[PDB]
């Protein structure tokens, strides 16, 4: 994502006075992605033991 | 009106008005009363236009509270001052608002508190000028200017310069007690009488370069 910033400041008028000026100054921001795992295992007799309840 | 001589030309021009066309650089700025000083003025005068200003102080902060408000870039500026800011110009900016005695009257300072432009850089600017040895003196095309400070000494002042008054000199022989401005050219010819106290001759208005 980007940020925009815009300055500029005045002051009084002046027929051979300097010309005062403005700008801007973009920035930018990041944020990271996680990623997880989960598993499982299951055996023969396990299973057929633990369906006897 | 008023014209009761006829001179076979015109002047050149007249103080505090650009002669040539350039690079320039200006400034716009506040006058700050010569009172406000803290280590008092030892040199004293108005605020004349084609005279030396030194900046004071900044004053944008324009609020009272805990939080203020920096609308603008603003600067302060005093008749005589260390650090150079400008030299006043341009007089069609200003208005005349008379005098004392009555309105209409021909003036020529500007009051406290009024804004003005300042002059960094200019090819060509017409200036009055002085003398600052109280002798005779021809200064010719190249040369260096000076302005007297409020914190000049009277042993130093014993002619009564005013204020901001800008005085010329040659490359050796500078006054003990004025600021040279640097980069500074009369780029003119001009020739000065001999001077005293109390009947200073105000010297003539000269071409100079500022910068």
């Amino acid at each position: 994502q980007g940020i925009v910033e815009p300055a500029g400041t005045a002051v009084e008028y002046g027929d051979h006075t300097n010309i005062p000026l403005t700008s801007w100054n973009a920035n930018f921001e990041r944020r990271t992605i996680v990623r997880g795992e989960l598993g499982m295992m299951v055996g023969t007799l396990e299973e057929g033991r633990a369906s006897a309840i | 009106m008023f014209q009761k001589q006829v001179y076979r030309q015109y002047t050149p021009g007249f103080p505090g008005d650009l002669i040539e066309d350039g690079p320039k650089r200006a400034r716009p700025g506040r006058i700050m009363s010569l009172s406000a000083v803290n280590p008092a003025a030892t040199a004293t005068g108005p605020n004349r236009a084609s005279r030396a200003f030194g900046y004071a102080g900044d004053v944008s902060a324009l609020g009272e509270g805990q939080p203020k408000t920096i609308a603008a870039r603003a600067s302060e500026v005093v008749i005589g001052g260390a650090n150079f800011f400008g030299v006043l110009g341009h007089p069609k900016h200003y208005a005349l608002f008379g005098s004392a005695g009555d309105s209409l009257a021909p003036s020529y300072d500007l009051p406290d508190g009024a804004e003005g432009e300042f002059f960094d850089m200019a090819t060509g600017l017409v200036v009055e000028i002085f003398n600052g040895a109280a002798a005779a003196l021809d200064l010719d095309y190249g040369d260096l200017v000076a302005y007297v400070p409020n914190n000049l000494a009277t042993a130093d002042d014993a002619l009564g310069l005013p204020a901001g008054a800008l005085v010329g000199f040659k490359t050796g022989s500078m006054p003990t007690g004025l600021v040279q401005i640097p980069n500074a050219r009369i780029v003119n010819a001009i020739s000065l009488p001999a001077q005293s106290a109390g009947n200073l001759v105000a010297g003539v208005t000269i071409v100079q370069l500022t910068q």
